[PDB]
RNA sequence: GGAUUUUUGGAGCAGGGAGAUGGAAUAGGAGCUUGCUCCGUCCACUCCACGCAUCGACCUGGUAUUGCAGUACCUCCAGGAACGGUGC
């Protein structure tokens, strides 16, 4: 599963009211970031289960880092990542510099890789089993190689990102 | 928008951006880029991979 | 499609005995018979009774010209 | 046709309280009774009127009654209820 | 004359107060000749009650005045 | 960095997930709240999350104020005035805060309003009988740490230092 | 003839306007519409049973208006005349 | 000769929206029809008054004499309600 | 303007009116107008006590009509 | 451009009865202070007719569902009824 800006977090307790859960996971969730949305229902098919689509992905992924398994209301919650996208976030969007990427899929397209280093910001280019990413800022940089250290994408392989040389 | 003489005799905001954005693909498109347009061979394997950019021969050479 | 100004001039040319129930009063109603009727559904009651439910009394007027604004069911009764 | 049907139906009641300057009294859906001379009026029954004593009744909330008097007020047809013209300035 | 002064209240928070005693805060953005307000996420007081976009009718309306700055 | 009234005038408002008035007021490193008075009471909640506040005072008169977000700070001393500043505060979010001794909750008492209150991830928390005490001090709070007060546990705070 | 434009010409004036439910709004009267929409400035109103409020701006509709009150010093006879 | 809200109500039908009368009745469910004089007929409707009573009828038509308030989703005021 | 109200699909239907004052009546529609005016023939109404009053073919003008529900599928 | 869906309004008013029941710190009159007696204004409890029946929100215990969605509201059983409105 793709991380993405939105939460889902299940195996609550669903004999609470809606907006008292609802207004529970924003307080929550206003710890690690702003939340944008939240999504809570009490039918038949989405009974205990609730979900948080947060401004930016990263602290949408530090919430479901932290939380994960935070007793709720007396069960412990599993947080993880959403399958599709949500409505408002779809209806709102529309060390060195260089880094050396090892054990790199051959199926992922440039898009793939431009969406895995756009949790860091703006970088100049990317090169494509192995890549390099090069990053306009040096902190920027640190941060996508401390962050894409052993990162869960296409869990088959495993993704070792690393910084170049001289 | 610059002022140039392509936008001459044109009145309208939208049409001067669509203009923009054609005159924009044509001089970008007719330039030579060597960043993306380049053909490096990389001495990892130094008997293949001549599909390596000009920034993935950094990144291998780091 | 039966039309309500239609059924009004039929009841009418028949001379039969309606009540009227009024607006936001279920209490008091009137029951007389309609000899004509206008545009804005004035009633011209001849020996006019106001019924009172709550009481079980009935008092006669007469001659009645009641608006059409306060009357807000018409049915009709065989008495 | 506005003008004679001003002048001889019910407005003509209203008029002769400003051509003759005579006192008319308005009862009002709050209770109220203002006794004044009417100064101008419309086809709405808009009441523009001067030197105005308006009596009611209060409770609580025994109960009792009060009264007050205003220099010149203006009150809208729709809430005048009831319209009384009485030989009250003589 | 100028007729500006809905117009000057566009876009703006205001809280309209209804017949019944009920107060409803929410962004006024469009108007009619029947006065009917538009009241995108607004709220009610008598409690709070979420309602979002509430589209009152002019009817019910008694008095209304500003709230406070544009979002 | 301090609060200021056109840090105020120019941060963004607008509607949360609980269809109320918030105000963002993330990302300013205000060291001490205050100026809060060119709002005019005209939000329902404050979100002033990842800032350097060390005291939760200098507040004016707010009867909107029903939300105050104060997680990731540096809150170590509750003011003795936040009932008469805010007598409809009934959300606290003080999560992740330097709070080390129970006697700073103890002007969190005056709060009648105060139902959800939250104290996770601070040393006061780890002390012994942190809850009881917070149980037993505050009755008004509903929800302390996302969890329900229960009757035992009611019994068990009244039970204890009365 | 027309009392709208009577109304409309009683722009600045301080008068005060008690509504249906016993709501007396005094204020300056600075925008009056075809349809009596009185929009005053710097208002004070008092409900029945409450505390009285000052607003910097109000907006009375002409059918929840029941009566009017105007000062003595209105010049009612000048105004008339259309 | 239409208005701008009668203009937002007649572009929000076929949405889950809610009609609220002056003797506190709460129409819910898709609006079918919606005339210019706040006629709002819906099907598979729903009735939460403020009475309580909540029930299910399979079409229902208020008219807009006694109706009070409509609570609508907000997806339409964003576009082209931005004037 | 003046538009009538669209009642041509619920026409020759079983359906149910309020009234102001608290009525409830049942009936079949048998014609519309433009001042919302309904026509119920054979039409039966609810008494406080809960027993239904067979009053016939009654008239109900739209200054009280408060909700029309429809019993049948139409 | 005051005659049924918007702006010249169908709005106003009052909360059942009884009991040698209880209180007006500073605020009733009369028998011309204080003490007592009488009479046209509330709240708390008790009795008859917990004013009545309805549904929604809500609290305790037990119990079922582990489910990827853009929402009037959502499992069931039993007790209690602080709240809302509907008809008498």
């Amino acid at each position: 599963i793709r991380p993405n800006h939105t939460i889902y977090i299940n195996n609550m307790n669903d004999k609470i009211k809606k907006e008292e859960l609802k207004r529970s996971l924003y307080a929550l969730f206003s710890q690690f970031g702003h939340v944008v949305d939240i999504v809570a229902l009490k039918t038949m098919k989405m009974r205990g289960q609730a979900f948080v689509i947060f401004k930016e992905l990263g602290s949408s992924t530090n919430a479901l880092r932290q939380l994960q398994g935070f007793p709720f209301y007396g069960k412990p919650m599993r947080i993880q990542y959403a399958k599709t996208d949500s409505d408002i976030i779809s209806k709102m969007r529309g060390p060195n510099y260089i880094l050396f990427l090892n054990n790199l899929p051959e199926e992922t397209n440039e898009m793939m890789l431009s969406m895995l280093f756009n949790q860091f910001p703006g970088f100049k280019e990317v090169r494509l089993d192995i890549a390099f990413v090069e990053f306009e800022n040096d902190g920027q940089a640190g941060a996508a190689r401390d962050a894409l250290q052993g990162f869960k994408i296409t869990p088959s392989h495993a993704m070792k990102i690393t910084y170049a040389k001289k | 928008i610059p002022n140039t003489a392509h936008f001459a005799n044109v009145t309208q905001i939208e049409d001067a951006v669509s203009l923009w954005a054609k005159l924009k693909l044509q001089k970008a498109s007719e330039r030579w880029q060597p960043d993306t347009e380049e053909e490096y061979e990389d001495s990892s394997g130094n008997v293949v991979n001549k599909k390596t950019y000009e920034d993935l021969k950094r990144q291998g050479l780091l | 499609m039966v039309q309500p100004i239609n059924l009004i001039f039929r009841y009418l040319q028949n001379r039969s005995r309606i009540q009227v129930w009024l607006y936001e009063q279920v209490n008091m109603r009137i029951e007389g018979c309609i000899i004509g009727f206008d545009e804005y559904m004035n009633l011209v009651l001849d020996d006019a009774e106001e019924i009172h439910s709550k009481t079980k009394s009935r008092k006669q007027l007469g001659r009645i010209m009641l608006k059409g604004d306060n009357i807000t069911l018409l049915q009709s009764v065989s008495n | 046709r506005e003008e004679e049907e001003f002048n001889t139906g019910p407005l003509s009641v209203l008029t002769q309280s400003v051509k003759n300057n005579t006192q008319v009294l308005i009862n009002c859906r709050n209770n109220k009774k203002l006794l004044g001379r009417v100064k101008a009026f419309d086809r709405h029954c808009n009441m523009v009127l001067e030197n105005v004593k308006e009596m009611w009744t209060e409770v609580p909330k025994k109960p009792v009654n009060k009264d007050r008097y205003i220099s010149k007020m203006f009150l809208r047809g729709d809430s005048v209820i009831v319209v009384l013209r009485n030989p009250l300035i003589a | 004359g100028k007729s500006s002064k809905m117009l000057q209240h566009i876009d703006y928070r205001m809280r309209c107060i209804l017949q019944d005693g009920r107060i409803f805060i929410g962004t006024f953005k469009a108007f009619d000749k029947h006065m009917n307000l538009i009241l995108c996420d607004c709220d009610e007081f008598r409690e709070k009650r979420v309602l979002g976009l509430v589209l009152l009718r002019g009817e019910n309306l008694v008095s209304m005045t500003v709230e406070g700055p544009p979002p | 960095v301090k609060l200021t009234a056109e840090l105020i005038e120019q941060a963004a408002q607008y509607t949360n997930a609980v269809r109320d008035r918030e105000l963002d007021l993330r990302g300013y490193k205000i060291p001490v709240i205050e100026n809060l008075g060119a709002t005019l009471d005209q939000f329902d909640a404050i979100d002033f999350s990842d800032n350097e506040i060390r005291k939760l005072d200098g507040f004016p008169l707010l009867r909107r104020l029903k939300t105050l977000l104060v997680n990731n700070n540096r809150i170590c001393r509750i003011g003795e005035g936040l009932d008469q500043a805010l007598p409809c505060l009934t959300e606290l979010i003080l999560t992740n805060n330097s709070l080390v001794e129970l006697g700073d909750l103890d002007p969190l008492a005056s709060l009648k309003s105060l139902t959800y209150l939250s104290i996770l991830r601070n040393p006061v928390t780890n002390k012994k009988h942190y809850r009881l005490y917070v149980i037993y001090k505050v009755p008004q709070v509903r929800v302390l740490d996302f969890q329900k007060v229960k009757l035992k546990e009611r019994q068990e705070a009244e039970k204890m230092f009365k | 003839m027309k009392l709208v434009r009577f109304l409309m010409k009683l722009s600045h004036e301080t008068v005060t306007i008690e509504l249906k439910n016993g709501t007396q709004v005094h204020g300056t009267i600075t925008g009056v519409d075809v349809s009596m929409n009185t929009h005053l400035k710097a208002v004070k109103m008092t409900l029945k049973n409450r505390e009285p409020v000052q607003l910097e701006t109000l907006s009375i509709r002409g059918n929840n208006i029941r009566y009017f009150i105007l000062p003595d010093s209105l010049p009612l006879d000048t105004l008339l005349v259309d | 000769s239409i208005g701008v809200p009668i203009k937002v109500l007649h572009e929000a039908e076929g949405h889950i929206v809610t009609c609220e009368t002056n003797t506190g009745e709460v129409y819910r469910g898709k609006l079918i029809e919606a005339e210019d004089n706040m006629n709002c007929q819906m099907s598979n409707i729903t009735v939460t008054y403020r009475d309580g009573r909540v029930a299910q009828l399979e079409q229902v038509y208020i008219r807009g004499s006694k109706i009070r308030f409509l609570i609508l989703p907000d997806m339409l005021k964003n576009a082209p309600m931005l004037k | 303007k003046a538009h009538p109200p669209e009642l041509k699909k619920f026409m020759d239907k079983k359906l149910s009116l309020k009234l102001n004052g608290g009525r409830h009546v049942q009936g079949i529609l048998r014609g519309f107008d433009p001042f919302m005016n309904l026509v119920i023939d054979e039409c039966v109404e609810m008494a406080t006590s809960g027993q239904q009053n067979n009053i016939g073919m009654v008239v109900i003008r739209g200054n009280s009509i408060i909700m029309l529900e429809a019993l049948e599928r139409v």
